[PDB]
């Protein structure tokens, strides 16, 4: 599903977020077929919201909130 | 004239919101302050859905769902 969906949202990025969606897939990739792989969601929810804590103050954070989305 | 009215409203979900990111510091206490300004949003919206989004900055209904928690 992060295969398909950021296949789909390759594009209409901002490259912090592309080269960040774009290792971090990678990596629950890199992880897949250990006995112990788990996905990152509490890592990446709060990543987003570090760059959240950065845009957030002008609510012109459509692009973001697409990535954030 | 219509001061009053907002004053009230916006500082008392302010206080609440205040008071709840207290407990959520004080569920994890290392995490940032400003992951976490952004992350009461996302747990608003998630929740409650992007109709109420513009809606947090209604004092009366954000103030309305913060007492409701």
């Amino acid at each position: 599903e992060l295969q398909d969906i950021m296949t789909s949202v390759s594009g209409r990025i901002p490259p912090n977020v592309e080269k960040s969606i774009k290792k971090e897939m990678a990596q629950y990739a890199s992880n897949i077929t250990s006995v112990l792989c788990q996905f990152p969601s509490q890592q990446i929810a709060n990543i987003l919201d570090s760059h959240a804590a950065t845009l957030n103050r002008k609510s012109e954070r459509e692009v973001f909130f697409m990535n954030t989305q | 004239k219509t001061s009053r009215t907002f004053f009230y409203w916006r500082l008392r979900r302010l206080l609440l919101e205040d008071l709840v990111k207290k407990k959520i510091h004080n569920a994890n206490p290392e995490l940032t302050d400003g992951q976490i300004q952004a992350m009461l949003r996302r747990w608003f919206v998630e929740v409650e859905g992007t109709v109420k989004a513009y809606v947090w900055d209604n004092n009366k209904d954000l103030a309305e769902w913060l007492e409701k928690q």
